[PDB]
RNA sequence: GUUCUUUGUAAAGUGCCUUCGAAGAGUCGAGUUGUUUGGGAAUGCAGCUCUAAGUGGGUGGUUCCAUCUAAAGCUAA
RNA sequence: GUUUGACCUCAAAUCAGGUAGGAGUACCCGCUGAACUUAAGCAUAUCAAUAAGCGGAGGAAAAGAAACCAACCGGGAUUGCCUUAGUAACGGCGAGUGAAGCGGCAAAAGCUCAAAUUUGAAAUCUGGUACCUUCGGUGCCCGAGUUGUAAUUUGGAGAGGG
């Protein structure tokens, strides 16, 4: 194929073509607005394997966010990603997020790629792989950490290192913190 | 330099050639010199076609 | 008699006025049609016609 | 004078094309096919124009009227998805592989010409994405391949690649080497 | 660290970037951006205040206008 | 002279009792007949394997599996995609290193093939 | 079958390191094979990479790009 | 409560709904053998042991012929296109029975197919002819 | 149940023989400040520095062994 | 050719068609986040990953088909209940905090993309438009699209032939 080829080259950022590639971006991405539309994928290997299907109801938007947090280390303990992904969520209001991916980064701003779906496009709502996204349950799958990024800075996945947040902290809090009593006293 | 010297209680100054590398990491400047920045892309791998 | 003579120069065509179609509820105009949500791919309705759920019994 | 915010940005990409030092992988492009070998490389590729969506609906309807009432070769057309260039190179099915110049993330075709010089693949880089569009039915392709031939148009295709490997090949054996872009 | 560990260091993100051929206009967007945060001290912090600290930066003037400024604030707290 | 008592924080914000035990048996079994009234001829449950528990404390004890494999199933004469068609678990995740334990399974399948009646689709 | 060796992946990862060229602490390094040796090469990696298994395999591919552009 | 307070003072009636007794009682809808013999005084698993079926197949926590002869009676109880046929009457009536030159001839045989698709494509061709 | 349509060298499945055969990077990781956990094994996460490999890589268990396939997505009860 | 024409990017239009906000908020998913108090006075700690604040969903939400657990004669998505169990572990080893595997049971269900050429044929889709048996179908046209929509393939392998 040729995504293969591509893949690999973008494994190596540093890499002189892509570093000659990675300085031009970064710079004409600044001249731009903050929130704005790309008119086609930048890596479309990346984008293609996070699911983005080059056909009518698909929309890459580019997205820019500020950098780090003693008053200087008062944290914020969200990611960077989650924050340009509700972003879009909110300047895109009638699609869905679907996922997004590091594009380049600076001193100052870390970019991304947020691939959307058009849920009311008449292209999204047959194909049966893809109407999913239409369910009235991912409305705003950016802003409850549904999101690949989301469900990592939830701590959502498997085993002992999980166990307080597996099936969502608040929840196993909440379960866990119950005086649980029966009708015949245990 | 604004410290103390450990060998000596004398004002712990530096070399012109620390002061340049140090002048020379915060404007990027090419740090190890003798190197070129722009190599002709010596291709180790297609000088032999495939069969 | 206007309403309904409105309903015989629009039947049976692609958008009709908004107060001449259906009510329902905001949730339910949206919402995946019949035909959108029983609407399964192209390889499911070949595994279903291969292996349907067969019916059985278990005891003679 | 005062231009918009859109044209002083792409008059400032077009002198930052110049002004900056380019890694030899890409300025390996621009160092193209000159204007006589390109018409002559596009005076065999508009005889393979692939069956527009018109015509193949003409045609097959014109099958379905005349055979259901009452031996044909496979036939050749220029080959020109990435995903099927690519492919067609390492098959090894590709005997002219045209590349575009100009591509919208140019990250995406440059691997290509090396890749090209690897397998034995006798490439050109041929200059305008748009113009490669116009003989494939596309509004742009960045990739055209010529794998099979009718005959009367072999001996043209075998001397089509005789030509480009003296006329670009040879001409561009410096450009593997060569940082582009040093213009004062 | 010694020379040899900060020649090292040297070779960042920023690296192989021609500068004296390009326009101001994009160095200047490239330069406020170009800067890796490094980790800091208090001990450096001192010296480089102690370094940009000029001549006339606490006179005998200055001195006794700051106890007149504070004499005024210990009235003030009488004035209640 | 030991006991700890979780009391110290808002604890009489998160109290629950089981006042529905009653009620949720009546609604489990409900919910079972409902079922069984849907899948009419088939029993309620899937065949499940048999299966020895992990363990030092509980290699002793034979219990249900979730599924059998695709090696049981394959052994028994029948594929996997049919199987589940027929109401037989099957784990593609599981694995086969006990002889006792596949043969115990292949026989629970064999007997299961010769005991149902399946439907033909006309 | 941990890694199936993949004829084609092999292929694509070399032909990408070849194009793209070197990453300048990778282009300080090769530098400092053919000057200082493997042992100060080694310990520059392990210092900008994260761990000593990552130095090992990092020397030994850039030893194997001085192997092939010097002799072959 | 608020809500609950005016829409029990209103005139415009509650929406009433009495589905209390359709929960227990729910009617057997997939199979009209076993409709006709289910013993609604009887619970689910008593109406299968009645009948005969094995109702759970796992043995339950707790305590624990006549209708399945008359399942096991009724259990125990792909043509060719025109162009196809057209197609294989070419090549019977030029070659017969000869598939090594069957499959070799270019002119008939346009989709290169091998021995064993021609001779069974034939024999469906030649069962339902003479 | 009754009935109208089905087609085209069309779509599958089983077993054997024969020829091949990729797997998610500013991500894992490392350091680091801060938060957080029962998680002393440094439990999760966030920011910042640096940043990988494919007979890979992760997680456990007294010379090795076992068990997973990350960094993409849906799914009732 | 000092002309004409492809594209690329960026706009506009009371353009055609859509869609987002606000309410409710018990439960559910996030973000943000205290203090009174309790600890011997008390920067850790505790109340508490709580209340308040802000966003976002549905009939449930979330979770979910292992980069899981184990050490067995091995189990096998999640979730929930009994059990583990006030156990392991944390903590001026102080006040106090505090699980999980196993076993039983409720309920159970599995799958889908990206990465290998359809290349003997973009097989795909949206809109406009005229009919019809109208949650749609058919015909024609403008497009989207090769910087990749379809069919095949997902490790339980899988694919091309015989």
């Amino acid at each position: 194929g040729a995504y293969k080829y591509l893949e690999e080259l973008q494994r190596k950022k540093q890499s002189d073509v892509l570093r000659f590639l990675q300085r031009v971006r970064v710079w004409e991405y600044r001249q731009k607005n903050v929130i704005h539309r790309a008119a086609r994928p930048t890596r479309p290997d990346k984008a293609r394997r996070l699911g983005y299907k080059a056909k009518q109801g698909f929309v890459i938007y580019r997205v820019r966010v500020r950098r780090g947090n003693g008053v200087n280390e008062l944290k914020y303990q969200r990611s960077l990603r989650a924050t340009a992904e509700e972003r879009v969520g909110r300047r895109a209001a009638n699609l869905r997020v679907l996922n997004s991916y590091w594009v380049n980064q600076d001193s100052t701003y870390k970019y991304f790629e947020v691939i959307l779906v058009d849920p009311q496009h008449k292209a999204i709502r047959r194909d049966a792989r893809y109407n999913w996204i239409c369910d009235p349950v991912h409305k705003h799958r950016e802003a409850r950490g549904l999101t690949a990024t989301g469900k990592k800075s939830r701590g959502i996945n498997k085993g002992h290192k999980f166990n307080n947040t597996k099936a969502g902290r608040r929840k196993t809090w909440k379960r866990q913190n119950t005086l649980s009593l029966w009708r015949y006293r245990k | 330099t604004g410290l103390l010297d450990k060998n000596s209680g004398s004002s712990l100054n530096l070399t012109k050639e620390e002061l340049e590398l140090i002048s020379k990491i915060q404007r990027n400047e090419q740090t190890d010199d003798s190197i070129n920045p722009y190599e002709p892309l010596i291709d180790w791998f297609t000088r032999h076609e495939e069969v | 008699q206007q309403r309904e003579a409105v309903r015989q120069l629009y039947k049976g065509k692609k958008y009709q006025p908004k107060d001449l179609r259906a009510k329902k509820t905001r949730a339910l105009r949206r919402a995946l049609t019949k035909f959108e949500a029983s609407q399964v791919t192209e390889k499911q309705r070949k595994k279903q016609i291969a292996f349907p759920q067969r019916k059985y019994a278990i005891k003679a | 004078v005062k231009w918009p915010e859109y044209v002083r940005v792409q008059r400032q990409k077009k002198i930052l094309s110049i002004r900056l030092k380019v890694p030899p992988t890409i300025a390996q492009f621009q160092y193209t096919l000159d204007r006589n070998t390109a018409a002559e490389t596009f005076k065999l590729f508009n005889k393979y124009r692939p069956e527009t969506a018109a015509e193949k609906k003409e045609r097959l309807t014109k099958e379905a009227a005349a055979v259901a009432e009452g031996a044909s070769p496979k036939p050749y057309a220029v080959k020109y998805g990435l995903n099927h260039v690519v492919a067609l190179i390492e098959n090894k099915k590709a005997k002219l592989v045209l590349i575009a110049n100009d591509v919208d993330p140019i990250e995406l075709v440059v691997f290509l010409p090396a890749l090209c010089k690897k397998m034995g693949v006798p490439y050109a880089i041929v200059k305008g994405k748009a113009r490669l569009g116009t003989l494939v039915n596309q509004k742009t392709s960045a990739v055209a391949a010529l794998t099979e031939v009718r005959a009367e148009d072999e001996a043209a295709l075998a001397k089509l690649v005789s030509t480009i490997d003296a006329n670009f090949a040879d001409k561009y054996d410096e450009v593997k080497k060569h940082w582009g872009g040093g213009i004062l | 660290k010694n020379k040899h560990d900060l020649v090292d260091e040297g070779f960042n993100r920023y690296t192989f970037r021609d500068t004296e051929n390009l326009p101001d206009w994009f160095l200047e967007d490239e330069k406020e951006h170009s800067k890796i945060n490094k980790p800091i001290t208090k001990e450096a912090a001192m010296a480089i205040k102690e370094k940009i600290k000029a001549m006339n930066a606490r006179p005998i003037k200055k001195v006794a206008e700051a106890k007149a400024r504070k004499r005024m604030r210990a009235v003030a707290r009488l004035e209640k | 002279p030991i006991l700890k008592n979780h009391f110290r924080k808002h604890w009489q914000e998160r109290v629950k009792v089981h006042f529905d035990q009653a009620g949720k048996k009546v609604s489990r079994r409900n919910a079972r007949a409902t079922r069984a009234a849907k899948i009419a001829p088939r029993p309620l449950d899937l065949l499940r394997p048999v299966v020895r528990a992990p363990t030092v404390k509980y290699n002793r004890k034979v219990r249900a599996g979730r599924g059998f494999t695709l090696a049981e199933v394959k052994a028994a004469g029948l594929t996997a995609a049919y199987a589940r068609t027929i109401g037989i678990a099957v784990d593609h995740r599981r694995q086969n290193r006990n002889q006792e334990i596949f043969d115990a399974n292949v026989q629970r399948l064999k007997e299961y093939q010769s005991k149902i009646i399946v439907f033909p689709r006309n | 079958k941990k890694g199936a060796a993949s004829n084609r992946t092999k292929f694509v990862r070399s032909l990408v390191r070849e194009i793209a060229g070197l990453s300048p602490y990778e282009r300080r390094l090769i530098d400092l094979i053919r000057n200082s040796g493997e042992k100060r090469a080694r310990k520059v990696a392990k210092k900008r990479l994260g761990s000593f298994t990552r130095a090992k395999a990092k020397v030994e591919e850039m030893n194997n790009i001085i192997a092939a552009s010097r002799r072959h | 409560s608020v809500r609950k307070r005016k829409m029990n003072r209103s005139s415009v009636g509650k929406a009433t709904r009495r589905n209390k007794d359709k929960q227990r009682k729910i009617n057997i809808q997939s199979n009209p053998i076993i409709a006709a013999n289910w013993d609604y005084s009887l619970t689910m698993a008593q109406n299968y042991k009645k009948l005969g079926l094995r109702a759970k197949l796992q043995t339950p926590a707790g305590g624990k012929e006549t209708e399945v002869v008359k399942k096991l009676e009724e259990l125990a109880s792909r043509s060719q296109s025109e162009r196809e046929e057209e197609w294989l009457e070419k090549l019977y009536k030029k070659h017969g029975d000869d598939y090594k030159k069957m499959f070799f001839d270019k002119k008939l045989n346009i989709y290169q197919q091998s021995e064993g698709d021609l001779k069974r494509r034939l024999l469906r061709w030649k069962k339902r002819n003479g």
